[PDB]
RNA sequence: ACUGGAACCGGUACGGACUCAGGGAAUCCGACUGUCUAAUUAAAACAGAGGUGACAGAUGGUCCUUGCGGACGUUGACUGUC
RNA sequence: AGGCUCGGCUGGAGCUUCCGUCAGUGCAGAUCGUAAUGGUAGUAGCAAAUAUUCAAGUUCGAUCCUUGAAGACUGAAGUGGAGAAGGGUUCCACGUGAACAGUAGUUGGAUGUGGGUCAGUCGAUCCUAAGGUACUGGCGAACGCCUUGUAUCAUCGGUGGCGGUCCCCGCUUGUCGAAAGGGAAUAGGGUUAAUAUUCCCUAACUGAGAUGCAAAGAUUGUGUGCACAAGCGCGGUAACGCAUUCGAACUUGGUUAGUCGCUCAAAGACCGAGCUAGAGUUUUCUUCUCUAGUUAAGGAACGGACUCCCUGGAAUUGGUUCAGCCAGAGAUGGGGACGUUGUUUCCGAAAAGCACCGCGUGGUGUCUCGUGCUCUUUGAACGGCCCUUAAAACACCAAGGGAGGCUAUUAAUUUGCACUCAAUCGUACCGAUAUCCGCAUUAGGUCUCCAAGGUGAACAGCCUCUAGUCGAUAGAAUAAUGUAGGUAAGGGAAGUCGGCAAACUAGAUCCGUAACUUCGGGAAAAGGAUUGGCUCCAGUG
RNA sequence: GGAAACUCUGGUGGAAGUCCGUAUCGGUUCUGACGUGCAAAUCGAUCGAUAGACUUGGGUAUAGGGGCGAAAGACUAAUCGA
RNA sequence: UAAAUAUCGACUCGAUUGCGAUAGCGAACAAGUACCGUGAGGGAAAGUUGCAAAGGACUUUGAAGAGAGAGUUCAAGAGAAC
């Protein structure tokens, strides 16, 4: 997920937590270095 | 039980995605006999034997 | 006290769910499944089970791959071929 | 007054689950968890405890200092002072005695 | 489950460089720090191991 | 609002804890426990015991008495055979006198 | 903190509620503690410690297994089973 | 007669005469099969677990949902707070009409739509126990079985040199099996409708790493900056202490092993005395009653029963515990050593939490003491018991050994800091008089942890605080019979198969206690007296 | 106290398949309740035991002419003289 | 060592003096399904509006179910469980 991320959105990771849902999809949540903002990574992902 | 196994969680997710209701524009569709789903389970009254 | 009482103490489940069959037939401690066989490399069937044979047989599933050998033979079962090169 | 739960799922009363009552800067009072205590090792030829010896828990000896483990004599931190003492004055007697029967 | 105590023995091994512990049970009269004989030239003492 | 915790007050033990230190309420009536489960007879020796050991260190310690007569007296009183510390002491008296 | 004692006071009464064996003389059976017919029998039944007897010195005894083999047995008569 | 024809009404697609021939060819029954329906009958019944009432809100609609006030209950071995198995979304929010919630329902564990489970440190994962199952080997007509054992067996892997290899050293063994055994390392505060040792903040720790920086190694003695010599550390009589001044194969060890009893200590809880802050009560009294006055992991410094060391030489024997027990095999005395539990006018850290007063984000305080046959937990040190003696593996550490390694301003080698990473799976909720098993929302059953005040011997019974409940279809009335409680003149087992049932007895202190006896008992034998409140006296440190 | 053997008195100590009794485990009597029940064995009171031959969770072993049995032909999933 | 022979289990076809939804395969249909048992295993019920949804717009009482009018239709007394 780390290298995913950063292959997709040119945003580096300073951690990820992973959960499985009880429906079996796996969430994942990618906390992003302080660098970058990840409001501003989801608008122009087109999530918000 | 809370602790569980990768498996069983997968076969409840299974059966949770099943247990549903029907989708309503099905009864609009041509020759359709089907009026709701008649595999729906309570937790309560009838249990996964697992 | 055989009965209600006595029931109250059913928690420690016997059988399991069977990787080769499915079912919640394998015995954990015998480590066996009590309806396919598995682990055995052969299958349980028996005779005096004619139903239990009829939905566990060939048929009962998919047939992927008999059905792709059935269709593959009709012609042969010829290949590195290809229809006559055409269009539209 | 304050009572407390467990904190861990396991809520048998074992070895593993010793646990003590401690009062926070939050004004709770909750669980925590004592782990095996560290024996002192004793002698190999007698049983008495040995002295200068930092006892701890086997996993937990790889981080004491140095000093802690041993004792500067020799077999220190394996036997006893008097075992060391009876040990030298039996070597030198026997192989005195053996001398002196060979010389017979 | 035995009636009679047992006597744990170390010997020297002659061909190696190790300790060998027998168990055997204990002749009355037996104690810690003894020294027991085996073999075709031992005494006749309490615990030593002797042909017959 | 969080509303006050209903009161309960402990006046009325504290004031009968006064009147059983005077002396109140304290008869044969209102004892339903044994003799030995209100104060056992042990605990009571164990402190007898530690008084009586403790003058007898001070003593000779302070010299009043030599090895003997507390070796002597050491036995004695785990002999039983002074009550208190006034007896022992009274005891200790008359022997130094004799001697 | 507990113990002993004395005056005075009241009232139908003072372990003031609460908690908690009625007692005794005999006969029969089983010594005792214990166990048991889950869902009609908790016993005088079974067990029991104690007693006696039998077999067995291992190339053995008593058992199981279709067979191979295995249990008592990490045992050896103060043992093992019956 | 079996049956038939026609009329009328319903219905919407097939039916029929006669001749042969064929048959799964005719029902009132079979405690017949199957489906449906009656009288019973608006009847039996919806009665265990103390209990509800007033005002208001919402709604078409309220005994039952929600708010407030009151009255009660569980009563800390709970009707409280959390878990294991089991369930599997029942968790949370917003809608809800029907069905279900044996009355009702605006409510729901129901129904519709959405949301929710975040870990290097908690577990699994890892080790092995009882035991399972393979190999070969035997057997078996065969699927396959039997043994887990010298039966079988040519089962390898370790240091070092060389750079695959040679020397030497030993001798062989599989693999599963525990979210209660063993086990690397995390704590506090806050946050959400629902997650929290997981998220945020702050502060730590463990393991695997290469690299970099800093300091060591890198000196001493003698002679006169130079010369010579000197290894791998020092102190203490000792128990041992301090620095980091190397070291392999191999060998031998350490890593609390039961249960019960008594003493002691620490922490938490409880209980007092004040001092603040806020509440409550004041016809009258009370310096009054209640509440809050908290301090995590990890560090530094101290402390530590037992046991050990030195001196010395003990009978007129001493020391000593509640109980033991210890001493010419070295006591007492005197002086020292060690160490787990733990403590702090210390960091963390008051910038938190808590209590209170303000404004539209501020301020103030969070302090001094005691006490104990008190409980829980932890720890120390001993005693009793056994024809009962209370795991194994992994892993880490230590010692003996001295193969080897670097060569006094070099090097080997430790030390400390600085950096990187720590995968996978579980994580919501219930855990039971409604989330489990019993056909169910069933008076049944189902493993554990925490545990306040009073009375009292007490986790007894009874009352109360924190927390939680008022959920058991309701109303009126109180006939007979009933079920469950409470009494009864005089008699006192006359009742009955039978004293069945009920009644009687009882706590504690003092006194007294028979036959018989296996001498231990019988025994609480039997049987008497006392018991409250208040004011005092005496004893026990 | 005694010539001795030894005896007596007061404490300490805390043994026992000891006793009363709570949690807990059972299930005696009422031949109580109920008996188209809360319940295909429950409910109330009264009772047996309560530091051991104790009560229990999980993991394991024993499978049908077999198992297991402190022995009732008992138990072996509401099924047991197969 | 081919042929003549066996056999519809599999794949593909043609028929019938057979049954006509309690019949015929257990299953004409989301049937080896729902559901039950720890397990081996057991195992249903359930066909039909109309030619065509044209599946009842709109008014009206009611919170709503629903009703009264109306409309579609050969016909709705064929109105959805037809």
């Amino acid at each position: 997920i780390k290298r995913a991320v950063h292959a997709l959105y040119n945003v580096k990771a300073v951690k990820v937590n992973t959960l499985i849902t009880p429906l079996q999809q796996k969430k994942a949540y990618v906390r992003l270095a302080s660098d970058y903002d990840a409001l501003d990574v989801a608008n122009k992902i087109g999530f918000i | 039980s809370a602790l569980k196994k990768s498996f069983i969680k997968r076969k409840l997710a299974k059966k949770q995605k099943q247990n549903r209701p029907m989708p309503q524009w099905v009864r609009m569709k041509t020759g359709n006999t089907m009026k709701y789903n008649a595999k729906r389970r309570h937790w309560r009254r009838t249990k996964l034997k697992l | 006290t055989k009965g209600t009482q006595a029931f109250g103490k059913k928690h420690v489940k016997s059988h399991t769910l069977c990787k080769r069959c499915g079912k919640s037939s394998f015995h954990i401690q015998k480590k066996r499944c009590a309806s396919c066989g598995y682990p055995d490399a052969k299958k349980r069937t028996y005779n005096w089970g004619a139903k239990s044979i009829r939905r566990r047989t060939t048929g009962t599933g998919r047939t992927r791959h008999l059905r792709d050998v059935n269709a593959r033979f009709r012609n042969g079962f010829r290949e590195g071929t290809t229809p006559k090169p055409r269009a539209q | 007054s304050l009572r407390v739960t467990y904190r861990r799922r396991l809520s048998y009363n074992t070895t593993s689950n010793k646990k003590r009552l401690v009062k926070t800067p939050g004004g709770r009072l909750v669980v925590q968890y004592i782990k095996k205590r560290g024996q002192i090792p004793k002698c190999r030829d007698t049983g008495v405890k040995l002295h200068g010896i930092t006892p701890a828990r086997p996993i937990a000896l790889r981080l004491l200092k140095r000093n802690e483990r041993t004792v500067t004599r020799a077999y220190g931190g394996c036997l006893s002072p008097n075992a060391v003492k009876e040990r030298i004055t039996r070597a030198f007697l026997v192989e005195e005695q053996k001398i002196v029967n060979k010389v017979i | 489950g035995r009636g009679a105590p047992l006597a744990i023995i170390a010997f020297r091994d002659p061909y190696k460089y190790k300790t060998v512990k027998t168990t055997v049970v204990a002749a009355e009269g037996m104690h810690t720090g003894q020294f027991i004989h085996c073999g075709a030239k031992a005494q006749i003492q309490i615990g030593n191991i002797v042909p017959v | 609002i969080r509303k006050p915790v209903t009161v309960h007050s402990r006046f009325r033990a504290r004031e009968y804890e006064e009147a059983r230190r005077k002396g109140r309420h304290t008869g044969y009536g209102k004892r339903r426990g044994t003799a030995n489960a209100r104060m056992p007879e042990k605990t009571l020796w164990i402190r007898r015991m530690r008084v009586l050991r403790n003058l007898l260190r001070r003593y000779r310690d302070a010299k009043k008495l030599d090895k003997h007569l507390y070796h002597e007296l050491y036995l004695r009183a785990k002999g039983n055979n002074f009550k208190n510390k006034k007896n022992l002491i009274e005891y200790i008296f008359k022997k130094k006198t004799e001697n």
